[PDB]
């Protein structure tokens, strides 16, 4: 037979869904753990009959079971069931979303919440910018990403973004379309105003003698939007 | 002299000069190319055969006496497909050849002789490879090696520190402490290993740190912020230190376009993962790297062959790994920019054509770790299948394109990765990993494994049967995988610098620990049989792909071999 | 229940049988694993029930599957299924052979030969020599035996034969029943031509000085069909 | 692509595929069989040529970068004769092949790879020959090594420790306290050192004591005393401890005949000294042995090639060195038995099929040590004039007897005496002990001696000269020859249980210390180009030589090539 270790654990998968599914025969109400392994026997004997899609099988998954085959509390547990199934071209991943729908009360880990919004960014004011994708890409901008430093082929007044990030929630980002226009807030950045990276344009404490440095460099690599005055002034480390 | 009919030879010996073989179900056939075995002098063990004392094993062997000896081996390689002997000694491949007795036998040199202290392994009708290297491992569970040793993969580079979200993510063992825990872990295992460190910094000396603690190179992952400084600071560490980057690049254009990218690599050598862009990579035109000189190309199992169920899975896949929403339309731009089933159905035909270079896992971060070489075979029989034969080919056979898709997972990545003087190929003075192919299942289901110059994994039936054949059968860990001895048959790679710094001796390492080197001045030409570059040109409308002006494509696949008729799931 | 290793082993290889013949059963058609796991199944169930000897079983094992139910190329790559069972007089060892019959055209591994025959031991002139077992016991020789110090109840003209092995495939035998006589082509042994063991008659180099060495030795030692001439003359080292 | 005349691309680079030389002033032609190069990418030393920095030299070299590289160098050697780059790594042949930098060539491998660490020696117009082996040795005078050293050879094997009488007849190093004066004396000297020890006892404790102070070996000479009983025991030992047994038979038949002697060694490895008998052995039919398996025939030089003066020449030398007198019809019978012009003339024809493998000195014990590969060479043209080109040869070339008598002094003393592991070939893996030889004096006069990889000897002009080249010119000691550096360049042989027993540490050796291997198991069989057996008839009363049945005869030469036209004395 030549098994392999995954052979041996989709062979356990298969018999514990085989009890799942017995025990749904004699009248039990399934828990957790049942209603997983039912779903995921179910996806394995459809992908080897080799007659329906993989999307087909996303979609019949959430049909196995109807919520009065479940305990209380089940439905809400089982957010998204996955399972890796070889069909006749190939092994391919199954993933079933909600395949059970709650009809009870109980929610394990149920998160009881205040009303009451949360003011990130306080004390810091934001500006408003208007930034153009004059490129034929998307662009997508982090929260915390120095935005004086972005794509150069994004076009904006520079000058005014210096030493700023976007004034939006933390490890959330803002889509740029191709020939997409839209405008932003920018917050300054905080802490110590170290800015090293990016583009490497600053690459030292941000403040004004570095902004006149960072500009013209930006000039000089071709970034959109960046007016930095001629007859610029080295300093002696650049 | 006697005849012997062509048939009743290869029942006892296997195929000779002239006859050729399919590889799996595929389409693939393998011709014999030459042999170096004398007619009337073939080794054979059993009762009454050839390999007793005073016949073919020597009763005053040479100095140079094997410990092991394949006979009538049918060797794939990228150096050829032929008919040998393959002797072992010491853990290294000792020779090539016709290998017995010189005693009572004419050809055979020293190297080849069988002796009293040599044990017999019988080759006839089976294949020999190289062990597998798969160099897009994200460590993220301990049983993927298992998974991929069981598959002819017998060395896995790559990073991560377990299940954590770092390394669900990426392949990088981070900072000096997390190095040590990896490399004190490694002792458990019969695999080869090799750890990839944090290029994502700017910082010199926190990059040179980590090589020195035992890294064999960088990984650069967008998810720890590929910027063109990183990119830099980690191209100029590695050629300080003579050790290879890898590189996953920003699929959100954040700080550039992939032009700004090919900018801060500056003409450095630098390998990229899953270079056709699903695994990530700057949306929609990544792949266009792939035609560059100083770029090793890989791609990913996940995206090869392109199949009818393809588009929908990794749809799917990135809805979940990236917590999108379909009622978003951002999430929904961001999903149709990454997935371009354009771009997955030129990966095939691009592989075809040589310019993609290393097939790799991205194992449990869309990756099968135990499928690479299966969907390597399954890609080159959908393109034979499409495209009919090549036209490299010099005969009624596939050898040509044989060479190289096997390429792709035994000696291109061992280049890349700087460990091509120790493993990759079936050499005389290498590394002994070698993987046992019956043909019929060749490329899915191997025989055994001999890791070190010893048995390692094998199939096995059950351990009360009167003999090893009867069911159940599967692959069981054989006596090198075990006690002391896995220590001798298994190397951590490592970089110069840590080597000659004692990193074995100062975390008390028992097993072998080896150097990489040669990793900063190899191209794209130094890839076996793929080393095809030609100016790449994406649409950024229809996401079409252009090889010198024409287009490339696939079309996609509703059926591929070595895949149902092989496995119960 | 003070389950072995063994046993373990052996229940999974019974479910892996069952979910075979559930597949059987919807009309699947069984490939590789499938098959193999179906066949050991069966027979562990039947050696079990105790109503068959073990020869039935390796009988019986060849009517479960007809080609018609198992994929295309399974047939060819099924050449044996081996499996220990308990009968009521303890573990034997069944093996059927070919179970099932190829349909199809489909043969993993397959061989494409050329038809032009081997010609081994070329460049050796073969010389015949009959031979006659005059014991009681069956003896057989293999191709790289030197057929001078073969066993000394074989009868035949051991001078003609020193130096000399027989001109068959390499790791083929020549078989002798008791009271046999048939005639054998013998070359001469290559390499340095250094033959040490066999039965000790040797221990040297081959050449003419150490052949009637060798011939006295075997009258000594009484080897059949052995002449060295009488009144031999020893030498230094014998 | 350009076009480049034959004649003004091999005055550049030296001959190429096809081409053939001359060699010395002989009737031998050497064909160029095939060449490593790629046309438009050869390597040249010079103001504005190729090898320099970023162009040949790598500006990122591998790290088996090379010290020392050989450009356009024709190789002479058993395994062909050919043009390639020599590259030389830690006193071995790292790399045969292309050669050069990868950053600008296409075919180059990281063993032939030519950085900065490297020096360039060039060889275009030149041949590369394996340095000599001389394996009859007399150590009679300290002087002999340099002369030998002059001639090409660069190992020498015998036995003696001075110019004591025991040593002027025999060679033979007697004992543990005289191998360690001789072993500590060796330190001194630019040759390969190895010694033979008394091989004429019955005392095996004796035996066995010798083998294990140093020795690599037995020789058994009739001066102390050749008799069965003496042959039996240093066989038995030599067999326990693998290493190598020369002998000089009883030319009296004191003990026996030479039948006996073959009975003595009852079929087990040994080495025939002057198998031809003019320098001793059973009179008059020695010479038979040279067709048995188990004998490895070497011949002296003063027998080769047959001339109108070697006859009278020999005559009188027996007198002077016996102390015979010419009033005495005894001594007269003794010489008359001994010379035997019909063995002399049959020595030459047997050179030429193959039936004598080596060639030796018997250096001032009537022989000459800086003649061997002279004559060697003047036996070649002899034969060639006489019996015309041989039939083995493929193409209008002398190739095969080129390899047939290049063996003769290079692979087949180092097969026979277990070296051929470290030298006797241009092989990769072995020591680069190399000669360079400009092909008007090829055989007689190189140009320089590289050992251990270094250049050890040199032609030289005068030391104030402007240049090397102005007169006078003569072979000096070059870097490798001074100070700590032959320590490097040097290997002293001994035996594998010396070698194991710390011989180098207990005496204080510096030179390398190598332990010789596969002495008992190698037939005349193992002979590269002189494998040939047959069975010799000797008449007892004309003293005519016979094989299988035919006449074997040469004439003598009134005039050789390579002696009057090279040496003014
Ligand atoms: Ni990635
Ligand atoms: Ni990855
Ligand atoms: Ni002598
Ligand atoms: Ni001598």
């Amino acid at each position: 037979m030549k098994l392999t270790p995954k052979e041996l654990d989709k062979l356990m998968l298969h018999y514990a869904g085989e009890l799942a599914r017995k025990r749904k025969e004699k009248g039990i109400k399934l828990n957790y753990v049942e209603a997983v392994a039912l779903i995921s026997a179910h996806i394995m004997e459809e992908a080897r009959a080799g007659k329906k899609t993989a999307a087909e099988l996303m979609q019949e998954g959430r049909t196995l079971l109807k919520p009065d085959d479940v305990m209380d509390g089940v439905a809400s547990m089982i957010h998204e069931v996955g399972i890796e199934a070889m069909f006749p071209d190939g092994t391919k991943l199954v993933t079933v979303h909600t395949p059970i729908e709650a009809n009870g009360k109980l929610v394990p880990g149920e998160l009881f919440l205040k009303n009451e919004d949360i003011t990130i960014n306080e004390g810091k004011k934001a500006v408003s910018v208007k930034v153009k994708n004059v490129g034929d890409r998307p662009v997508q901008i982090g929260s915390h990403f120095h935005f004086f430093e972005v794509n150069r082929c994004l076009d904006f007044d520079r000058e005014k973004t210096f030493g700023k990030r976007l004034d939006i929630a933390s490890g959330t980002a803002v889509r740029f379309e191709p020939g997409e226009e839209k405008s932003v807030e920018l917050i300054d950045i905080g802490g110590n105003r170290r800015i090293f990276g990016f583009n490497a344009l600053v690459d030292r404490q941000a403040d004004n003698e570095s902004k006149k440095i960072a500009l013209h460099r930006a000039k000089e690599r071709g970034f959109h939007g960046t007016k930095s005055d001629d007859n610029y002034v080295k300093t002696i480390k650049e | 002299m006697k005849k012997i009919s062509r048939k009743e030879y290869v029942s006892m010996y296997g195929p000779t000069t002239g006859d050729k073989v399919r590889l799996g179900d595929t389409d693939l056939i393998a011709e014999v190319e030459h042999d170096y075995t004398i007619y009337g002098e073939e080794l054979k063990f059993g009762g009454g055969k050839t390999l007793r004392e005073g016949m073919s094993q020597s009763n005053n062997p040479s100095k140079e006496e094997l410990d092991l000896i394949i006979t009538n081996a049918l060797i794939v390689d990228y150096t050829g497909i032929y008919k040998a002997d393959i002797g072992i000694k010491d853990g290294k491949i000792a020779g090539i050849g016709k290998g017995g007795n010189k005693d009572m036998q004419d050809g055979v040199k020293n190297n080849l002789s069988v002796g009293p202290a040599t044990e017999a392994l019988a080759g006839e009708g089976l294949i020999v490879t190289a062990g597998g290297i798969d160099t897009h491992i994200h460590f993220i569970s301990p049983q993927q090696i298992p998974t991929a040793f069981a598959s002819g993969v017998t060395t896995m580079i790559g990073g991560g520190t377990g299940p954590a979200d770092g390394t669900n993510a990426t392949t990088i063992t981070p900072g000096r402490r997390n190095l040590k825990w990896m490399l004190r872990a490694a002792e458990e295992y019969s695999m080869n290993l090799g750890f990839l460190a944090k290029g994502n910094t700017s910082n010199d000396a926190s990059l040179a740190d980590q090589i020195e603690a035992g890294a064999i190179g960088f990984k650069i992952h967008e998810d720890w912020g590929t910027t063109p400084s990183a990119i830099n600071h980690a191209l100029d560490v590695a050629d300080k230190y003579d050790v290879q980057v890898a590189i996953h690049t920003d699929t959100l254009n954040e700080a550039g376009c992939v032009e700004d990218t090919m900018a801060a690599i500056a003409g450095r050598t630098m390998h990229t993962f899953h270079t056709e862009g699903a695994g990530g990579g700057h949306a929609p035109d990544i792949i266009k790297v792939a035609g560059e000189h100083n770029i090793l190309p890989a791609s990913t199992n996940p995206t090869i062959p392109f199949t009818v169920n393809t588009e929908a899975e990794h749809m799917d896949m990135l809805m979940v790994c990236h917590h999108l929403d379909k009622s978003i339309k951002e999430d929904v731009q961001f999903a149709d920019s990454r997935i371009r089933p354009q771009t997955i159905a030129a990966e095939d035909t691009l592989h075809d054509m040589g310019i993609f270079s290393i097939t790799s896992s991205d194992s449990q971060a869309m990756g099968r770790v135990g499928e690479v070489i299966t969907r390597t075979w399954q890609t080159a029989d959908k393109n034979k299948k499409e495209f009919g034969r090549l036209k490299e080919e010099k005969g009624d056979n596939d050898n040509f394109r044989i060479k190289r898709y096997l390429s792709k997972y035994t000696i291109n990545p061992a280049i890349a990765h700087g460990i091509s003087e120790y493993v990759g190929s079936v050499e005389v003075g290498k590394v002994a990993d070698l993987v046992l192919w019956s043909p019929a299942f060749f490329g899915v289901k191997p025989n055994m494994i001999i890791k070190g110059g010893f048995i390692a994994l094998s199939q096995m039936g059950d351990a009360n049967a009167s003999i090893p054949t009867p069911q159940p059968v599967y692959y069981r860990e054989m006596f090198a995988h075990h006690g002391k001895a896995k220590y001798d048959a298994n190397i951590t790679f490592v970089s110069q610098a840590a080597y000659d710094k004692g990193i074995k001796e100062e975390l008390g390492l028992e097993r072998q620990v080896l150097p990489v080197k040669n990793c900063r001045n190899i191209t794209k030409k130094d890839m076996q049989f793929n080393d095809t570059t030609a100016h790449i040109e994406v649409n950024p409308e229809t996401y079409h792909v252009f090889v010198d002006g024409k287009e490339v494509t696939s079309k996609p696949a509703n059926k591929v071999s070595l895949a149902q008729l092989f496995s119960i799931f």
